[PDB]
């Protein structure tokens, strides 16, 4: 039998943990309502009152409302929803004292849960902050058309970098094979002043186009083995794993 | 709980007067953060471009697009916009009308614009 | 006989490193 | 229990700061109007009474009215909308003084955001107007149509200005790639007489047209590194945020 | 055992305004988790390609799918994807429009995507 | 203001014969933001139509 504890404000306020395995007791005292408020989307299936007309019922959503209303009213509340099956003792108080006029059930397995994923966002963001322990190529040379120049170019073994000075415009950046052919690659923005674009990839040949000029990039320091990427991130500090489990 | 005559037609007709209605003027809203009509992005196309199939398209913007108060940057350069056309072409048509659904920016700003793709000088298509 | 014209290929003489100085961001 | 404080005005006026861990102490009277504002677009879910039949109950939106309407009318009042929770303890006084006429309750953090956003604007319309700390380029070469040539033509690093004389046409202003491609840049009027036009862009080549004559406008001193844009803004005193946050 | 005027139509309707609704800057919700549209998933085709029958096609990635954010991989590269064409050719086209059906991380990541496919270099068709 | 911004549009094309093209324009802009939006045909350097 789970007795509800009273807010330090008012002991009218009262917070019960739930449990599976335990009925909840509420003395109610006549004259008052008593709220009884749900888990947020909980969806109501059924309630069973022990009498239909010792006590008045109202419901909105996950909102629950009860009162006295007739004299004697000691009956027990089985309300299921999908989720659970809450069980309360509703045994009429005489003397009105002590009244409840909101109970609350915080749910420790979904207050573990929320805490649990704020702390990992903060340990995630501060493990890409880190951003150390890593080598840095500039064996960079350029051929062509030097009116789109980037002012530096370099890699970091899994991307590579282009930064423009404040005023030249951002070109389309291009992937070459082998034998000659262009292709896309994906591209990605990054920097202070939007003036760094990153592609994804280390590749030997990089090809700069703007409208009818052409600009040629070699990695003259082509890597082929490369850092493999077992974390699954940009950086090596952070995994990925599995929440969709089955 | 809770308690509870016209004869002559033809001249008639052609005298049948034309009335265009009136117009009042209004103010924008914030011109700090707002983007007119007719303002220019310049894009640089990404995608080869051809037209025997309906597909889709993309480009990347090359400069900053400020407000129209010219004091706030509203699209970084770098920002990224997805395009359209459909239907080919007709005979005599040397151009193709092209729509840009979305633009995306590098922080995570995307706001939906359906505007009309042109050449580099604003001619149609 | 006649098809898609090919991009301008760049031409393959000037070539020079890209970085005059070490960037910046890299903390150099 | 949360027990108002009257206002120095008038007694019939309160005000308590809204706690959801406390019930509201309201000693109503007979024969006197009570009022409750929620807050601002607040939806209205549903209530409930200690007694349906004691008091009246009134609700336009976000204005709530309750009367007494008979006597021993000290019951509980829970009204539950979208954003909040609200308790009630009215309790009746017998002696037809301490009346009161509207509750409006305190909610510290709206009302907090709402002060500091008004310093932040007011700060920023001074700041624009500050604009110290800027360097003027003046090497510009002209040629052309000279008819339509501005009497003075600058840039900043960031936006090249063009002052045009008070008799002529504002004509076009066109920007120019290297093989000598004309294309459109934005722009935009400024100045106490609309006499300048400021294009957004830095570059060596402008070409001025109007009708069918045409003016080109050579820079003499084009730089590439120009100045960065790290505050994302026209000034380097006035930063943009990304309020949205979501 | 139990228990229960307009006169001047031609002038007046070329005349007639265009209204376009504004529009406004909504947010991304997660950037780590979510592909934008127009990025590019660049596979290698598996089976050969005959549209003389509707049939369907098989590719391969051959890069990690970065988050646009560019901090997380979100399709491991050798993932398998299939898609789909149909009707054939018109006299004189050179590019059968295929659409891609859905893509499978090896590690059991399924998501539909109907994308078009393209050519080397983007490309429609 | 001059130098205000004017937004407007056209359709449809030509025919034989015909050597001019109707543009309607929408809406003007002024540098200090009045904005209204007036309907008119535009008219070549002369005031011929289109």
């Amino acid at each position: 039998l789970d007795v509800p504890s009273s807010s330090r404000y008012d002991h009218r306020i009262r917070y019960v943990t739930y449990n599976p395995a335990d009925v909840v007791q509420v003395d109610t005292v006549l004259g008052v309502a008593t709220h009884i408020m749900l888990e947020e989307g909980e969806q109501y299936l059924t309630h069973a009152f022990g009498d239909s007309e010792a006590y008045a019922f109202a419901r909105k959503g996950r909102h629950i409302f009860i009162k006295p209303q007739a004299e004697l009213a000691n009956t027990n509340l089985i309300v299921v929803t999908d989720r659970r099956s809450y069980k309360f003792r509703l045994q009429m108080r005489n003397d009105r004292n002590g009244a409840m006029y909101e109970l609350a059930f915080r749910y420790p397995d979904t207050q573990a849960r929320q805490t649990r994923e704020a702390n990992a966002r903060a340990a995630v963001e501060a493990a890409f902050e880190q951003r150390v322990g890593a080598y840095y190529n500039l064996k960079y040379m350029m051929s062509g058309d030097k009116d789109i120049a980037p002012v530096n170019a370099w890699d970091d073994g899994r991307f590579t970098y282009f930064k423009f000075s404040a005023n030249a415009d951002l070109p389309s950046i291009y992937f070459v094979d082998a034998e000659g052919n262009e292709s896309l690659v994906p591209r990605t923005t990054v920097g202070s002043s939007n003036n760094i674009i990153a592609v994804h990839k280390v590749n030997p040949k990089w090809m700069i186009r703007l409208g009818n000029r052409a600009l040629a990039i070699f990695n003259e320091a082509y890597d082929p083995n490369g850092v493999p990427n077992d974390t699954g991130t940009a950086s090596p500090a952070v995994r990925r794993v599995n929440k969709g489990g089955n | 709980l809770t308690a509870g005559g016209g004869g002559g037609g033809e001249l008639a007709e052609k005298l049948q007067p034309m009335r265009l209605s009136g117009s009042s003027a209004g103010r924008l809203g914030n011109r700090d953060m707002l983007i007119t009509q007719g303002t220019q992005l310049d894009c640089v196309l990404e995608t080869r471009l051809v037209t025997t199939q309906p597909g889709m398209t993309t480009c990347h913007l090359t400069r900053d697009v400020y407000s129209t108060s010219g004091r706030v940057v509203l699209l970084d350069r770098g920002s990224k916009v997805v395009g359209f056309y459909q239907g080919g072409l007709r005979q005599g048509q040397a151009r193709i009308f092209v729509q840009w659904s979305r633009i995306e920016t590098p922080s995570g700003v995307v706001i939906n614009l359906d505007s009309p793709g042109t050449g580099p000088l604003g001619e149609a298509g | 006989c006649a098809s898609a014209p090919k991009p301008k290929q760049p031409s393959d003489f000037n070539r020079e490193p890209v970085n005059k100085t070490v960037p910046v961001e890299i903390q150099r």
